[PDB]
């Protein structure tokens, strides 16, 4: 209710390190205003552990995402036929992607 | 009606003459190309004033020159 | 074989043209009485993207 | 001295302005504990500002009625009363790099104009060469006066394309 | 000396500004519309 | 080749019709009418918007201008190899003829047409306004 | 069928569209491109215009006048100049609610009315004025000049009175009367004037036509002036202790040069205006006998031109040809005009501004800001018009072959060189302008205002100085006490200029600093940019690589199509409309810092502008944000006051300047796609298809459509500045 | 890899490159020598 979210800490150059506000905590930086910290507490995480185990996370699966990028287009490149199954695709993203996702969510 | 002129530079490409949306322009026999062709502007009254003949026109300077001019029902390309 | 040889270097004379003062390459002279028989082509293209142009003999001189 | 202006060394709005900037600093260096992060560098801000203060009055920089350093960039007034690291030599060390940048350039373009697609060269930059000239850039300003006296600097206007007139 | 009366704005600003406009703005529209002999 | 007469009773494609066609002009001023010939029954795209149906052999069509007629003339022409011909009709009954005017494409050289606006110089010969200027109206270098 | 409007341009009256009505009204003044039009008939034309021109403006001045005399308070604020509020006119509007008629009831009540802040109290007060009687006959006077200007234009223009083109051309003649009479009579009839009328009224005493014969000038009467004693006119001039309008510590000098400004008014004096216009008038005379006319002795303009060739060929030809070209070019002859018109309106701002010539003007601070911006703005338009119809010269008049190799010509085969150049000072000031500006903004945005670049005005210091500003230390000319020219002038004016121009209190060479250095260079930035605009469009206006053809298409054409990787804006009209935005950004910064100056000038904190005009956030904050409070409470839910008007016409502004964005971003193909469906919904619409148009609606043209969104955005920049200039000067003070 | 190297030659990768190296260059300048105002 008093300290203000911050996550943004400005290098001490040319006198920029003035950016670097008292936000509490005895903290100094950028305020920020994305809601990152109550979407964190919502989610239940009490340690910059958990904050740093999920980024490294995230990191692995960005290199996922391009390599599945590179594989799809280089080495197994799904066939047009493959694409045009309309109601495969909604079936898995309303059954799969929406409500697994959702499922999940609520464990 | 827009006043359109043809240069003795033109070369008889016919490009003008395929790019007009009105028909203005046509291909005329002539001695001071090559192609033995030369292009004329016997309609300029349905011109409107595109400028699509100079676009394809490729002589340096065109050879096809549009100089708009009094505005009619034609020039205006008026549906009404 | 009136006008420039094939293959020689001419400047531009003609003051609407785009390579005026501009070098081009001589592609070919039309012997036929026309009246721009110089086909000269040039490396930078004009305005509209083209590279070549028909000049009459006195609007081109060897340089 | 100049215009009326007064050595920032003696302006008592200079001396006021320093004393503002770092009681700022310093009602801020309170909420936090002496070892904090926050203490330490709002203490190396401070210590910063005192340099400053008292660097910028060791040049001998004027201060107006504001107490505010003024730049005297008369090249006779600079010279004359000490005020020349201000607009003059700066001017010449700008001069010089600027130049070596546009003769590096100029150098380049040439190089590049006598290969078979010059303009290949501008959109993938021959590096090796680049770095060369960059080097050999440093004497361009007696490169530039020898290309000035031999007459090969500018281009002859009968080469040069203009409009009709 | 030159003086207007004290209706003259209660009048003159009406005419000058409405009335008048109104005329000049009918004869000039029907001079536009009207065609050549 | 002689000049073809347009018959008005001829067969128009199957179309339902839209809000891009004709408008009071056509009852007062003048409208244009392409006429063609269909080997084959053909969907193809009203230059006024929406598809309509050629019918096999004599086809109609009424616009409002004669670039729109030019645009379908395009189509028929470029995509199924038809050879369209087109007139402008005033509201007195009065029928003139206008595309193509020889029964030859413009674009084909052709004898018999006389040129028309050409210039036997290069337009960097032209004078300087200054020469054409206090002449009964404004006018261009070019046009003399 | 071919309509009756426009009767000049048949083209025009055989368009069935509404582009006819558009076109007929905006190419009637364009008297050469009439159908059927001669030379001859085109100066007739223009002469019986001019005629019409000057009836309009004496009309206005009139009216201006009887208003002034029938509603204002021109008989009480001459009786307190200083704290009484001059009335423009009396307010009658139906629509207005009871308390805005209390809130615009003033100056003396008498129901709601509007003040005055054009001057015309100080000026006509200052020049003798001094009754409504007085404001009543000059009005009615000027009412007759304006019908005698009507008539002659009426009658210049009717058979056996019209003049000949040779008439039109007689150069030597028309130049020697306008300098000597138009020019030196005038100046001569007006220091007539200033000692017969003006100076008595002055001193207290009443000069009119009904004693004017009976009052002597001055106590010597003429003696002085035909015997050479003419010191003598100079002897006993009005004191320090002299209360303007009255004979209390009144002189009797009709001529002096004293200098500096009357202590009570803070005004020239005007024994020194009277002496100024008699010794202008004697120059101009003596200038109007320069060139020959019909008696064997004179110059001809034609031989003194030719003979101007430097002997090494550096301007080539020279100035052969250009009596010819300058005599056939009436657009030649109107661009120096208004090139020459236009910077002397820019020194009438900076001049009536600084040297006061008007009673109690400085001490009204609208008026004054009104009075400078309103030149300023005029001036700027006027500059902008002498360019374009330089280019249109180029177009119409200019002919390559009688301007051979002369300094003309010369211009045109060196114009990428012009234009390259101002290319180049336009970027270098405006990098290093803006660079500056926004380090300072950082640096004042981290708390460190004495790390900010602050370049000292040495040079223009230096020359303050010179002209006697001692607070630099300088030391040298007017400002050394051993200089000769501070000795040679010490019995002259020397004494009343240096008193003024070390008083830091008027307007005499304000201070400057290095807020006033960047100000000034960003002026720079806008005079070079705006002037290679309107260059580079008069120099490219005949051809350019893009369109080699250009001049024969003519000075405003839309553009030659999207071909030649398109040419939209090519013509040396779309220059100029480019040009203006740039020169209303000019004045804009201009005004704002003539403005922003006086408004802390006249508070008496200069220290607030020295310290906030060196960062862009001063500007915005000190100057727009702060100064625009009492001009929006104007009208608020708690009531509104006498800034009402301004309040809403200051949001008037900003609507028509948005509205000009439409016409300037949005292009006509839209709208003409737009308008075409409105036709069909009519066609289709019962009954109201039984009504139809004359004109084709249609999207208005592109040139056209350019104009109106440069109007509306000009029309919405002056309202907007007017509105707050007013409010902010007047609600402040 | 001589392809790499060519791409890596190309107008963008050289400007941020070379823009990198000259924004260091700079900022370190003013970490080592702060408030630089004058010569
Ligand atoms: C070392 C790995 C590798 C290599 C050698 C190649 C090589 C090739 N790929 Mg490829 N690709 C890869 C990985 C790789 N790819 C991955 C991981 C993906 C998944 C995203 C793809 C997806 C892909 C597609 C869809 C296509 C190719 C194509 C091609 C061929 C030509 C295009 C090209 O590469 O030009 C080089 C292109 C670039 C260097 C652009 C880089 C794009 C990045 C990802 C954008 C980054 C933007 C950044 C995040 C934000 C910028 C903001 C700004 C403010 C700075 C070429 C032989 C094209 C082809 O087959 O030829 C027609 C083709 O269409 N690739
Ligand atoms: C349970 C089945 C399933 C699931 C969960 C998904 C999920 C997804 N699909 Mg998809 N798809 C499926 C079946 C499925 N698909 C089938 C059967 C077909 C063939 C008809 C397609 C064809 C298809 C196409 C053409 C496209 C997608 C795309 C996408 C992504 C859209 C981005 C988004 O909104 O989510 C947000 C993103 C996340 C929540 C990240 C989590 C994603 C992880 C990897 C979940 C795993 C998904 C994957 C299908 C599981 C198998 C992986 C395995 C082969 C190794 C998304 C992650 C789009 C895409 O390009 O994605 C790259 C797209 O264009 N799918
Ligand atoms: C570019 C515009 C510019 C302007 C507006 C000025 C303006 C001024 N300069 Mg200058 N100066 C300039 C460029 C300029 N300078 C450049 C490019 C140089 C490099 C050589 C100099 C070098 C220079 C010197 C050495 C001196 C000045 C001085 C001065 C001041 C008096 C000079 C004078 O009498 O007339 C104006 C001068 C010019 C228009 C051009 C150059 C200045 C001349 C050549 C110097 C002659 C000064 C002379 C001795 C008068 C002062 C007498 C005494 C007080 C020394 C004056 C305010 C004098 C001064 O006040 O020093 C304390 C001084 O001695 N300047
Ligand atoms: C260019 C000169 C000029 C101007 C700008 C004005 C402007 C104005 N006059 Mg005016 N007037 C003038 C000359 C002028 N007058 C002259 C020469 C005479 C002597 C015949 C008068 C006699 C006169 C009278 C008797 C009245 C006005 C009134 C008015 C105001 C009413 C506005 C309106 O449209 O209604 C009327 C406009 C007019 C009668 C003059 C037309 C001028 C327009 C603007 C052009 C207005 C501000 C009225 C007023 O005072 O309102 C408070 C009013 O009663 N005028
Ligand atoms: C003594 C002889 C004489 C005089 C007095 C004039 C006077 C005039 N002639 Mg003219 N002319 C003459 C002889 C003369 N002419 C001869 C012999 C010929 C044949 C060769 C011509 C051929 C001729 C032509 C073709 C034209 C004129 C025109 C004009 C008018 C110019 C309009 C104008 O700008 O306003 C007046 C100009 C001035 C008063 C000059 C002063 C301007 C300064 C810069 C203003 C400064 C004022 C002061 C500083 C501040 C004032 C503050 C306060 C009072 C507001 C003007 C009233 C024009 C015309 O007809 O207009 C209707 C025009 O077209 N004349
Ligand atoms: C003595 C001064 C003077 C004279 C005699 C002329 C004379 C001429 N000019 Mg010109 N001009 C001048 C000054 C002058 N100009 C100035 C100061 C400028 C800069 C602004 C210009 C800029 C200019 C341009 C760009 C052009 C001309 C053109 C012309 C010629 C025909 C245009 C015309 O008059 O048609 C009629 C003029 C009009 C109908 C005016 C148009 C309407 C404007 C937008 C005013 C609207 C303001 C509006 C009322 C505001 C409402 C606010 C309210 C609601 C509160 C003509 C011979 C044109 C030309 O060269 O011919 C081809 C042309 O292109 N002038
Ligand atoms: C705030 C609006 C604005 C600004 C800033 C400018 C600025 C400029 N105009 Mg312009 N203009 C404007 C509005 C504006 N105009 C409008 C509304 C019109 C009417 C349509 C015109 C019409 C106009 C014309 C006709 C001309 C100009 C010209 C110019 C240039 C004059 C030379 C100069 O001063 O160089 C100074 C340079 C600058 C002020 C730019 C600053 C450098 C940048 C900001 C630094 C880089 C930032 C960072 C490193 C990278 C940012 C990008 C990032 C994504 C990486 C100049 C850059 C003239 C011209 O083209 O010059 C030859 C000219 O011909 N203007
Ligand atoms: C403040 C600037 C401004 C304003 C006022 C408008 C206004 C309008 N725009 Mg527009 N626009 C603008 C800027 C602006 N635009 C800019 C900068 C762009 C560039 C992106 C566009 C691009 C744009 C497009 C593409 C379109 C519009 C359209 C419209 C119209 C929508 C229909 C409507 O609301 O009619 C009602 C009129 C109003 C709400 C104006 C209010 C005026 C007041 C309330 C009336 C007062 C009348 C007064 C009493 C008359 C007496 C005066 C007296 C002297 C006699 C509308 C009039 C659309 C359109 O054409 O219409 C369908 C359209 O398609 N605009
Ligand atoms: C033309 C515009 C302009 C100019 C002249 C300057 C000039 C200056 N700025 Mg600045 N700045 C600008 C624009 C400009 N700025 C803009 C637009 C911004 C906003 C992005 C900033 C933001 C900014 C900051 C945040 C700071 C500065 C600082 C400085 C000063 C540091 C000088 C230095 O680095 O030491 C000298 C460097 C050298 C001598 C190296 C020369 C380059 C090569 C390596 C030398 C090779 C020679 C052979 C300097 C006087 C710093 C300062 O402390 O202000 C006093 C600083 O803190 N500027
Ligand atoms: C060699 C070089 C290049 C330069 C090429 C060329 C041709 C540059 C042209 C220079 C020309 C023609 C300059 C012409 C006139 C210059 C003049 C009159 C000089 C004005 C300078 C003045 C008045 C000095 C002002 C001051 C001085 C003493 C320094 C400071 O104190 C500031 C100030 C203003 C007080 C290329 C190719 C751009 C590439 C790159 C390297
Ligand atoms: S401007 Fe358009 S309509 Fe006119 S001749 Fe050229 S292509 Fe045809
Ligand atoms: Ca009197």
């Amino acid at each position: 209710t008093h300290i203000k979210p911050s996550a943004q800490v400005v290098w001490p150059i040319v006198g920029q390190e003035i950016l670097n506000g008292d936000v509490g905590g005895g903290f100094q930086g950028i305020q920020i205003t994305s809601g990152f910290f109550q979407l964190w507490r919502a989610s239940g995480i009490t340690s910059e552990l958990q904050l740093y185990t999920t980024a490294i996370g995230g990191l692995v699966m960005a290199a996922a995402m391009f390599f599945a990028g590179w594989f799809h287009y280089h080495k197994a490149a799904p066939k047009l036929e493959w694409f045009q199954n309309v109601e495969s695709m909604l079936n898995h993203h309303l059954g799969g992607l929406l409500g697994l996702g959702s499922l999940a969510w609520a464990g | 009606a827009h006043i359109v002129k043809i240069y003795d530079t033109c070369i008889g490409c016919t490009q003008c003459v395929r790019a007009c949306p009105l028909d203005v322009l046509e291909m005329v026999p002539w001695d001071g190309c090559k192609a033995s062709q030369m292009a004329s502007a016997p309609r300029t009254e349905d011109c409107v004033g595109c400028k699509r003949c100079e676009t394809a026109c490729p002589t340096d300077f065109l050879s096809v020159r549009v100089y708009l001019g009094s505005e009619s029902t034609r020039s205006m390309g008026l549906s009404y | 074989e009136v006008g420039p040889k094939r293959g020689s270097l001419v400047k531009i004379l003609r003051p609407e043209s785009y390579w005026f003062n501009q070098v081009g390459k001589v592609v070919s002279v039309d012997q036929s009485g026309v009246r721009y028989p110089v086909v000269v082509r040039f490396e930078n293209q004009n305005y509209a993207g083209v590279t070549t142009n028909n000049y009459a003999l006195d609007e081109v001189v060897a340089a | 001295d100049i215009a009326g202006l007064t050595p920032c060394s003696e302006s008592k709005a200079y001396a006021k302005l320093e004393k503002k900037e770092l009681k700022t600093l310093e009602k801020r260096l309170k909420q936090y504990e002496a070892d904090s992060a926050p203490a330490v560098a709002l203490k190396a801000t401070m210590e910063r500002t005192k340099a400053r203060f008292a660097n910028y009055a060791k040049a001998g920089l004027l201060c107006g009625n504001d107490g505010l350093p003024h730049l005297i960039a008369d090249p006779g007034l600079a010279l004359k009363y000490g005020h020349a690291g201000e607009v003059f030599i700066p001017t010449f060390g700008f001069l010089y790099v600027a130049g070596y940048i546009g003769y590096v350039g100029r150098q380049y373009l040439i190089a590049v104009k006598g290969e078979a697609k010059p303009t290949d060269k501008e959109i993938i930059i021959d590096v090796p060469l680049a770095t060369k000239l960059a080097w050999q850039g440093a004497g361009w300003p007696l490169a530039a006066v020898q290309e000035l006296q031999r007459g090969t600097l500018l281009e002859k206007e009968e080469n040069i394309t203009v409009s009709p007139r | 000396p030159f003086v207007p009366p004290s209706w003259a704005p209660s009048v003159f600003v009406p005419l000058t500004g409405l009335v008048l406009p109104a005329i000049a703005m009918a004869t000039l529209f029907v001079y536009i519309e009207k065609e050549a002999p | 080749w002689t000049v073809p007469t347009l018959n008005p009773d001829t067969p128009s494609p199957i179309f339902g019709g839209s809000t891009g066609g004709l408008l009071r002009k056509a009852q007062t001023e003048e409208f244009y009418v392409i006429t063609w010939e269909a080997k084959k029954e053909q969907i193809f795209e009203m230059p006024t918007g929406g598809a309509a149906i050629m019918r096999q052999g004599p086809n109609l069509l009424k616009f409002g201008k004669k670039e729109q007629c030019l645009a379908l003339t395009t189509q028929l022409r470029n995509k199924f190899k038809l050879t369209p011909c087109f007139y402008r009709v005033f509201p007195d009954g009065k029928v003139q003829y206008l595309h193509p005017a020889d029964g030859v494409y413009p674009e084909k050289v052709n004898a018999g047409r006389v040129g028309a606006n050409q210039n036997m110089r290069r337009i960097g010969q032209n004078v300087n306004p200054i020469k054409v200027k206090f002449s009964g109206r404004m006018m261009s270098p070019a046009e003399i | 069928a071919t309509k009756l409007f426009p009767k000049f341009s048949q083209g025009l009256a055989q368009d069935p569209t509404t582009r006819r009505i558009w076109y007929g009204l905006a190419m009637a003044h364009d008297f050469e491109s009439h159908d059927g039009m001669t030379e001859e008939n085109l100066y007739q034309k223009i002469f019986a215009s001019h005629f019409g021109q000057l009836s309009i403006i004496f009309l206005w001045t009139s009216g201006n006048l009887f208003h002034v005399a029938w509603q204002g308070n021109f008989e009480q604020w001459v009786t307190d100049p200083v704290h009484i509020r001059p009335i423009a006119h009396a307010i009658w509007d139906p629509h207005f609610g009871q308390p805005a008629v209390e809130a615009f009831t003033r100056g003396g009540a008498s129901g709601p009315v509007n003040i005055s802040t054009s001057g015309v109290y100080q000026w006509w007060y200052t020049i003798g004025m001094r009754t409504n009687q007085d404001l009543y006959v000059g009005s009615v006077f000027l009412a007759l000049v304006s019908a005698i200007f009507l008539f002659a234009g009426w009658l210049h223009l009717q058979p056996n009175f019209q003049p000949s083109l040779s008439w039109f051309k007689d150069a030597e003649s028309r130049l020697n009367h306008h300098l000597s009479g138009l020019f030196g009579v005038s100046s001569l009839a007006w220091t007539g004037h200033l000692v017969h009328v003006a100076i008595p009224e002055s001193r207290g005493q009443h000069v009119g036509w009904d004693n004017f014969l009976s009052v002597l000038p001055h106590p010597q009467g003429l003696t002085p002036f035909f015997t050479g004693n003419w010191a003598a006119y100079a002897q006993s001039p009005d004191t320090a202790s002299h209360v303007f309008g009255t004979a209390q510590g009144s002189g009797q000098a009709i001529l002096t040069f004293l200098g500096g400004f009357h202590p009570q008014t803070q005004s020239l004096w005007l024994t020194d205006m009277a002496h100024h216009h008699l010794a202008i008038a004697v120059i101009f005379i003596v200038a109007g006998h320069m060139y020959r006319t019909n008696f064997g002795i004179g110059h001809r303009m034609q031989a003194i031109l030719e003979a101007h060739t430097p002997p090494s060929g550096s301007l080539g030809a020279g100035h052969k040809g250009l009596f010819d070209t300058v005599n056939n070019s009436l657009h030649f002859q109107l661009g120096l005009a208004l090139a020459s018109v236009g910077t002397i309106t820019s020194l009438v701002a900076q001049h009536m501004y600084s040297l006061p010539p008007y009673a109690f003007q400085a001490i009204d601070f609208t008026t004054q800001a009104a009075l400078y911006t309103h030149h300023q703005y005029i001036a700027g338009f006027i500059m902008c018009g002498a360019f374009a119809h330089g280019a249109i010269f180029f177009i119409r008049d200019y002919d390559p072959e009688q301007n051979k190799g002369n300094v003309l010509a010369r211009m045109l085969d060196h114009k990428e060189a012009l234009i390259s150049h101002l290319s180049w000072v336009s970027l270098f000031l405006g990098f290093h302008t803006l660079g500056l500006y926004v380090h300072n903004d950082v640096m004042q945005a981290f708390g460190t205002p004495e790390k900010q670049i602050l370049i000292e005005p040495v040079f223009a210091q230096w020359i303050q100085a010179a002209h006697g500003k001692a607070l630099y230390g300088f030391d040298f000319l007017l400002s050394s006490k051993t200089s000769a020219a501070f000795a040679n002038g010490q019995s002259l004016w020397l004494p009343g200029w240096l008193d003024a121009i070390n008083n830091n209190q008027n307007s005499l060479f304000l201070t400057i600093g290095p807020g006033d250095f960047l100000v000034h260079h960003a002026i720079a930035l806008g005079l070079h940019t705006t002037t290679l605009i309107l260059v580079k469009g008069a120099l490219d206006a005949r051809g350019s690589k893009l369109m080699p053809d250009k001049k024969d298409f003519g000075y405003s054409f839309p553009c030659d199509g999207p071909g030649r990787g398109g040419t939209c804006d090519i013509s040396a009209y779309d220059a100029f409309y480019l040009a203006v935005f740039w020169m209303l950004n000019t004045i804009g910064w201009v005004t704002f810092y003539w403005h922003w100056k006086h408004l802390t000038l006249w508070q008496g904190n200069v220290a607030q502008f020295d310290e906030s005009s060196t960062y862009l956030m001063g500007w915005l904050r000190d100057y727009l944000w702060l100064n625009s409070s009492q001009l929006i409470n104007g009208y608020n839910p708690f009531g509104m006051n006498s800034l009402s008007v301004w309040a809403w016409t200051f949001l008037f502004g900003h609507l028509i300047y948005a509205t000009g964005f439409m016409f300037l971003i949005s292009w006509r193909g839209y709208w003409q796609e737009l308008i075409e469906t409105l036709v069909w919904a009519h066609e289709k619409t019962p009954l109201a298809n039984l009504v139809y148009w004359k004109d084709k609606p249609v999207a208005l043209s592109i040139v056209q459509a350019r104009l109106v969104g440069l109007a509306h955005f000009s029309v919405g920049y002056i309202f907007t500045y007017a509105a707050f200039l007013i409010a902010s000067t007047s609600g402040r003070f | 890899m001589k392809d790499f190297t060519t791409y890596l030659s190309t107008a963008p990768v050289i400007a941020t490159i070379w823009f990198t190296f000259t924004a260091g260059l700079l900022i370190e300048i003013n970490r080592y020598f702060p408030d630089p105002l004058v010569f």
